[PDB]
C-alpha cells in the first residue's frame, strides 16, 4: 500500500463522516500515518540550506492540505462524541458483542469516559444531590437518529436490494433495485450498511 | 398559582437569553427543591398509612409524583443549557473564558470547565509524536502567506523557518499563515484586505 | 345510497357473494411476495400478501389449512403470524352472537391458534 | 540521497 | 393478555388487505435467500383444481365442511382468494 | 459540508500546463510524483498546484476540453432536451469559477463560454426546483431518484432533508392513531 | 452512579413549553378527591355542573391521570376551524392561533384515543392535510432575501432556517468570483 | 353475440375512454390462457370464440384426440393463416387437430386482424 492510496482512501473517509448522522467506524490508522508524513517531510525540508525555490512552497502547500483533512475530520468525532458520551460506550460495546468492527478507537473511548465523569459532577453538585432517594439517578437521553434523510450515490457494480418503509402501510416495507451510477434521496438507516463497506458515497 | 408554575420560569429565563449566559439563579433553583421535598413527604405520609393498613387516599399518589418529575427535569434542562453555553466557549478565539462571563457562573460550573479543558489537553497530546493543536486549520487553506496588521506592542516574535520580526504598534507584515493564526486568534494581530 | 355527484355517479352498490347468481362476475384478489434479510442474523423473513378485493370471512380458515398442509409449523418454536387491515369500518358485524369475535392479528401453530384479548 | 515518502511508510511498517 | 384455541375463532367483518409473515419460506420460494421480490408461481392444473374445490364447497348455497382436499396445497390458496361481484367495469375499484 | 469543501475536493483534478521554468528532478508529492518541468513542453499536474505556479508567473494553463464553445452548446442543447438533469464533466461549476478567478488571461472566448455556462447553470437550478416542490406534495412514499447531480448543487439543496424528518413525524402519528 | 434512559428529547427546551400548555377538561364527580383542584392547579373550589367539574389542566399532569375524564377540543382545533384548515391553509397565519400547533396536535391525539378514536383520527388526518399544503410554499419563501417568516409554526421555523441558511452559503461563495 | 360484420344490425353507438378498453385487453390476454390452458391439459371439454371475420370451435373426440373447427373464411382469411404459419386441413370451414392446434391458439392470442 502507498501514502497515495492511503490519501485517497482518507478523503472519502471524511466525506462521509461529515454527511453521516452518527458515528461510523473509527479510521485512526490513516490519520496516524499522514502525521507521520508530514513529520517527516517537515524534517527533510529543515536539512536543506535554500528555501527561497518553487519546490519548497509546492510541498509545504500539499502538507497545509493534508493537515487541514485530519484535523477537520477529528474535530467532527470530538463534536459528535460530546452529544451523548454514554450512548457511544453503549455502541462500542455492542458491536463488540457482536464481533464487528471498532466503533471508538482507544484514546477516544478514553476521552469519551473522562467527558462523561466531568459531566457527571456539575449535574450532581447542582441539583442531584438534593433530590429524594428515589430520583438520584443520572438521566441518559435514547438515540435520535430514527427519521433522517441523506442524499447518496451508488458507487459499486453490484449493491443489489434496499428495503424502506411503506408510507401507504407503516406495518411493512418496499424494496428498491440500486442501478450502479445513481443518486437518491432515502433514509440512512437503509443506506447504513453500505457506507460503512464503502459501495455508497453519501452527499 | 399551580405546582409547577415556579419550574418553567427556569425555562423561560434560559429561552429568553441567547448566547449572552445571565447570572445563575441560585435561589429560584433552592425553592424547586423543597417543593420537590414537600411533595416527596405528603406522598410518604400516604404511604405510611398504606403500610400501616389505616384509611387512606390513593388517588393524589400519580399526580404528585408527576408533579416532581416535572419540576426535576425543568431544572436539569436549564442546568444542561447552561452547560452547552459554557462548553462553547473553548474554541471560541483563545481557550479562555472572559472575566464578564466568569463573573456570571457558579464555583461548579468553573469545576466544569477545568475539568472540560484538562481532558481536551490530555486527548490532543496523543495525536502523532508531538500532539496536535486542533484550533488550527480551522478552515481550507486559501493561501500560504498572509498580510496583517499588528494592533499592539507585542515585541520580538520568530517564525517557525527561524526568522526575527519586530512586531510593534501600527505596521504591516506578510507572514506564513500557520505561524500567526493563534495570534490572530488572541487579538494580537488583524487581517488586511 | 345511489350517488348523484362523484366519481361514483349513478352507479349501483356492490353486491358479493361466495356461491354463484345472475350477472355475477368470478374474481380473484391479487397475490404478491417478498424475501426480506437482515443484519446477518438467521431471522430471514418472507411475506405474503393479498389485496384488492374485500377479504371474506372464509378466506382465514382456508389459508390456515395451507400453511397447516405445508408444515410451516414444524418448529413451532418460530410461529408464524397474519393480518387483516381495515376492519373498523365494518364495527358491529360480530356482536350479535356468542359464535364469533372481533380480531386483527393471529399467529398460526400446529396445536392452536392464538389472538390477543381486543 | 533524495527523500522519498514510501521509504518513510516502509519505515513505519517496519515500527508498527 | 393472550386468547387461544384449538381452531381460528370467525369473525364477520370484511377486510381490505392481508398480510402474512413467516420465518420459514414458501414453496415457490426456496431457490433464493437475498432481499427481493417473488412472483407467486403457479403450476400445472393447480388453478383449475382449486376452483374446483371452492365451488364443492358451497354448492348448496351454504358451506359443506366435510368435502375432501385437493392433492396440490397450491389449490388451497387458490381456492382461498376467489369470490362473486357485482357490478363490472373493467379499471374502475368497487 | 459546504460550497469551500466543494471546491477543496474539486481542486484534487488534474489539469495540463505549460512551463515557463524548468527542473531536473521529479517533485514527489504524497499525493505522487509530478515532475520534471521542461520550458514550453506540457504536463498534467493538479489543479492546485496549476493556480500556484499561474499567481508566480511560472507556467501557462490550458483550458480543459469541454470549455470549447461548440462542446458547451452541445451540453446545453442536451440539457434542454432532457427531462432530468443530463451529465456534465466532474467538477464542472467549480472548475469553471476557479478557472474564471484565477485564470482568465489564458481561456479563449472568455465571454460567449461564461454566458453558456451561466445558461446551464439556471436551467438546471429551475429543473431542481421543480422536482423539490413536486415531491413535497407527496405522502405515498419517502423515496426520489436525482440522477446527474452534481456535489455543489445537492448541497445547496438541504432544506428538503429537513422537511421530509418533519413530515414523517406526522405521518407515523396518523398511523399510529388509526383504530383497530 | 447509576444511570436510568430518558426520552431522546428529555432536554428540550421547546419540548417543555409544549408539555406546560393546558386544554379545557372535565372530570366526575365525586369520583377523584376535591383536594387536587387546590393540589395541583391552586384553584380553591371546582366549577361544576350536571355533567362534572369543568377545568384546565396541563398536559404533563393529563398523562397521569388514569382515573377517568373527558376532554373537549380547544378553539383551534375545533371542528369548523378542521373544516376550514383542511379547504386551504396554503397563507394562513398558524402562529396566530398556536406557536405549538402540530406538537399540541399530536399531545391532544394521543389523549384522545382512548374517548374518542373517530374524532383522533379524523383530526390526525387534518394535520398531515394540513402539513402538506404548506412545506413548498416554506421551502420556496426561504430563498427570499426579504423573509423573515412571521407566520410559522415553532415546527415550520427549523425548515425555514435551513433553508436560510444554505441560501446564505451559496451566494456568498458566488460573490467571491466579481 | 353475433360479431361477424355481415351478420350484424344497426347495433347501439357505445364510447369507452382509453382506460376501460386498455385494462380489458389485458383481462382477455389473462383469461383466454386460462380457458385453452384447462382444455388443452385438463378435463375441461369444449368453449367457443367468436370474432369479427371469424368463427371457432374447440372440442375434443371420444386419453382422447383435441380438434379444432373454423367456419366462414375467405380466400384472404385461409391465406393470412397460413402466412401466420397454421397450416391445416381443408374441405367454407377447416379442421386442425393435435398439435398443430398450438399454432392456431398463438394466432389468435396474437393476430392483427
Amino acid at each position: 500500500t502507498t501514502p497515495e492510496e492511503v490519501l485517497r482512501k482518507m478523503t472519502a473517509t471524511w466525506q462521509n463522516e461529515l454527511c453521516a448522522p452518527c458515528l461510523l467506524p473509527t479510521q485512526m490508522e490513516l490519520v496516524e500515518i499522514l502525521l507521520d508524513q508530514i513529520q517527516g517531510m517537515e524534517e527533510n525540508i529543515g536539512k536543506q540550506t535554500d528555501k527561497m525555490q518553487l519546490r519548497i512552497s509546492v510541498h509545504r502547500v500539499e502538507l497545509q492540505r493534508i493537515g487541514f483533512i485530519t484535523s477537520d475530520y477529528v474535530r467532527c468525532r470530538l463534536q459528535k462524541i460530546e452529544s451523548n458520551p454514554h450512548d457511544a460506550i453503549d455502541q462500542h460495546k455492542k458491536r463488540k458483542e457482536e464481533g464487528k468492527s471498532d466503533l471508538l478507537s482507544e484514546s477516544e473511548m478514553k476521552f469519551a469516559e473522562e467527558y462523561a465523569l466531568a459531566e457527571s459532577n456539575l449535574f450532581q453538585k447542582t441539583v442531584l444531590e438534593f433530590m429524594p432517594a428515589a430520583l438520584k439517578k443520572m438521566p441518559v437521553p435514547r438515540g435520535d437518529h430514527d427519521d433522517v434523510m441523506v442524499y447518496a450515490k451508488v458507487t459499486s457494480d453490484d449493491v443489489g436490494n434496499v428495503a424502506i418503509p411503506d408510507w401507504q402501510d407503516l406495518n411493512g416495507e418496499v424494496i428498491l433495485e440500486m442501478e450502479p451510477e445513481s443518486c437518491h434521496l432515502i433514509p440512512f438507516e437503509s443506506v447504513h450498511q453500505l457506507v460503512e463497506d464503502g459501495n455508497i458515497q453519501l452527499m | 398559582g399551580g405546582v409547577a408554575d415556579k419550574a418553567l420560569q427556569l425555562v423561560l429565563e434560559m429561552k429568553r437569553n441567547p448566547d449572552v449566559l445571565p447570572p445563575y439563579n441560585t435561589e429560584l433553583v433552592r425553592q424547586c427543591y423543597q417543593k420537590i421535598d414537600e411533595l416527596f413527604q405528603k406522598n410518604a405520609a400516604v404511604v405510611e398509612k398504606i403500610r400501616a393498613g389505616l384509611p387512606h387516599d390513593s388517588t393524589l399518589l400519580q399526580p404528585r409524583l408527576a408533579a416532581m418529575c416535572h419540576i426535576r427535569r425543568c431544572m436539569m434542562a436549564y442546568v444542561n443549557e447552561r452547560k452547552n453555553r459554557i462548553r462553547s466557549f473553548r474554541w471560541k478565539y483563545g481557550g479562555a473564558l472572559p472575566a464578564s462571563v466568569r463573573n456570571a457562573l457558579c464555583d461548579a460550573e468553573i469545576q466544569f470547565f477545568n475539568e472540560y479543558s484538562s481532558t481536551l489537553a490530555r486527548f490532543q497530546s496523543n495525536l502523532g509524536e508531538g500532539g496536535v493543536n486542533l484550533l488550527l486549520h480551522s478552515a481550507p487553506p486559501k493561501s500560504l502567506f498572509v498580510q496583517v496588521r499588528a494592533l499592539e506592542d507585542y515585541g520580538e516574535f520568530e517564525t517557525s523557518d527561524g526568522t526575527q520580526v519586530q512586531l510593534s504598534k501600527d505596521s504591516l507584515h506578510s507572514l506564513p499563515r500557520q505561524d500567526c493564526e493563534m495570534l490572530i486568534r488572541q487579538g494580537v494581530l488583524e487581517l488586511v484586505h | 345510497v345511489h350517488e348523484k355527484t362523484g366519481p361514483y355517479t349513478k352507479i349501483p352498490p356492490t353486491l358479493i357473494a361466495t356461491s354463484p347468481f345472475l350477472y355475477g362476475q368470478l374474481l380473484s384478489l391479487t397475490k404478491s411476495s417478498n424475501i426480506f434479510a437482515k443484519a446477518g442474523t438467521k431471522c430471514t423473513e418472507y411475506e405474503l400478501k393479498l389485496e384488492n378485493g374485500p377479504v371474506l370471512p372464509h378466506c382465514a380458515k382456508m389459508m390456515t389449512q395451507f400453511i397447516r398442509s405445508t408444515n410451516m409449523c414444524s418448529t413451532e418454536e418460530k410461529p408464524v403470524t397474519m393480518q387483516v387491515m381495515d376492519r373498523h369500518t365494518s364495527q358491529g358485524m360480530s356482536d350479535w352472537t356468542e359464535t364469533a369475535t372481533n380480531w386483527n392479528t393471529v399467529t398460526i401453530a400446529e396445536n392452536c391458534v392464538k389472538w390477543t384479548k381486543n | 540521497e533524495h527523500y522519498n515518502p514510501r521509504n518513510r511508510l516502509k519505515t513505519q511498517i517496519k515500527r508498527r | 393478555a393472550q386468547e387461544s384455541a384449538e381452531d381460528l375463532p370467525t369473525d364477520l367483518r370484511i377486510g381490505s388487505k392481508m398480510r402474512i409473515v413467516s420465518k420459514v419460506s414458501f414453496p415457490w420460494m426456496n431457490t433464493r435467500k437475498s432481499t427481493g421480490n417473488v412472483i407467486v408461481k403457479f403450476q400445472t392444473n393447480d388453478r383449475f383444481d382449486g376452483m374446483q374445490y371452492f365451488n364443492k364447497t358451497f354448492l348448496n348455497g351454504y358451506e359443506d365442511p366435510t368435502v375432501p382436499l385437493p392433492v396440490s396445497p397450491m389449490s388451497i390458496l387458490e381456492a382461498a382468494s376467489l369470490f362473486y361481484q357485482f357490478p363490472v367495469i373493467p379499471g374502475l375499484k368497487m | 459540508m459546504n460550497a469551500e469543501r466543494c471546491e477543496f475536493i474539486a481542486g484534487n483534478s488534474l489539469i495540463e500546463v505549460i512551463p515557463s521554468i524548468s527542473d531536473d528532478r521529479p517533485i514527489h508529492l504524497i499525493s505522487g510524483d509530478i515532475g520534471p518541468f521542461e520550458a514550453g513542453v506540457p504536463c498534467r499536474i493538479p489543479v492546485w498546484t496549476a493556480i500556484l505556479m499561474k499567481r508566480k508567473h511560472n507556467c501557462k494553463v490550458v483550458a480543459p476540453q469541454w470549455m470549447d464553445v461548440d462542446e458547451l452548446k452541445k451540453i446545453l442543447t442536451s440539457e434542454t432536451e432532457s427531462q432530468g438533469l443530463a451529465k456534465l464533466p466532474d467538477h464542472f461549476f467549480e472548475i469553471s469559477h476557479m478557472l474564471v478567478r484565477d485564470a482568465r488571461e489564458d481561456i479563449f472566448e472568455v465571454e460567449a463560454v461564461k454566458s453558456l455556462v451561466q445558461d446551464i447553470y439556471d436551467r438546471r437550478d429551475a429543473k431542481l426546483r421543480s422536482s423539490a416542490i413536486e415531491f413535497l406534495r407527496q405522502n405515498q412514499t419517502c423515496h426520489a431518484q436525482l440522477d446527474n447531480v452534481q456535489l455543489i448543487e445537492a448541497s445547496s439543496a438541504r432544506a428538503t432533508l429537513e422537511a421530509c424528518r418533519q413530515m414523517g413525524a406526522v405521518v407515523r402519528n396518523k398511523h399510529e392513531s388509526t383504530p383497530l | 452512579f447509576e444511570i436510568q434512559r430518558v426520552e431522546s428529547k428529555f432536554f428540550d427546551l421547546d419540548d417543555i413549553i409544549a408539555k406546560s400548555d393546558s386544554t379545557s377538561c372535565t372530570f366526575e364527580i365525586g369520583d377523584l378527591n376535591p383536594d387536587f383542584f387546590q393540589e395541583m392547579l391552586g384553584v380553591s373550589k371546582p366549577t361544576q355542573n350536571a355533567d362534572g367539574y369543568g377545568v384546565d389542566a396541563p398536559y404533563w399532569l393529563l398523562e397521569s391521570v388514569r382515573s377517568s375524564f373527558s376532554i373537549q377540543l380547544p378553539k383551534a382545533y375545533s371542528v369548523n376551524m378542521q373544516n376550514v384548515l383542511n379547504a386551504d391553509s396554503k397563507k394562513l397565519n398558524l402562529s396566530g392561533l398556536q406557536q405549538h400547533f402540530y406538537g399540541n396536535g399530536m399531545q391532544l391525539c394521543r389523549l384522545m384515543k382512548g374517548e374518542n378514536p373517530d374524532g383522533a383520527l379524523s383530526l390526525a388526518r387534518c394535520l398531515v392535510s394540513t402539513l402538506t399544503q404548506r412545506l413548498g410554499e416554506i421551502v420556496s419563501t426561504a430563498t427570499h432575501l426579504q423573509s423573515k417568516g412571521e407566520k410559522f409554526d415553532s415546527l415550520e421555523t427549523k425548515v425555514f432556517l435551513e433553508g436560510k441558511r444554505c441560501k446564505e452559503d451559496i451566494d456568498t461563495w458566488l460573490r467571491q468570483d466579481n | 353475440y353475433p360479431r361477424i360484420t355481415a351478420e350484424q344490425e344497426n347495433v347501439s353507438r357505445v364510447s369507452l375512454a382509453p382506460l376501460v378498453t386498455s385494462t380489458m385487453l389485458e383481462q382477455w390476454q389473462e383469461c383466454y390462457a386460462e380457458l385453452y390452458s384447462s382444455y388443452k391439459k385438463g378435463q375441461r371439454g369444449s368453449f367457443y370464440v367468436a370474432t369479427a371475420v371469424c368463427n371457432v370451435l374447440f372440442t375434443k373426440m371420444p386419453g382422447q384426440k383435441l380438434v379444432a373447427v373454423i367456419t366462414h373464411t375467405t380466400s384472404a382469411i385461409r391465406e393470412h393463416l397460413r402466412s401466420q404459419g397454421v397450416d391445416f386441413e381443408a374441405p367454407q370451414c377447416l379442421v386442425v387437430h393435435g398439435s398443430k392446434i398450438h399454432a392456431l391458439f398463438n394466432a389468435l392470442m396474437d393476430s392483427d386482424v
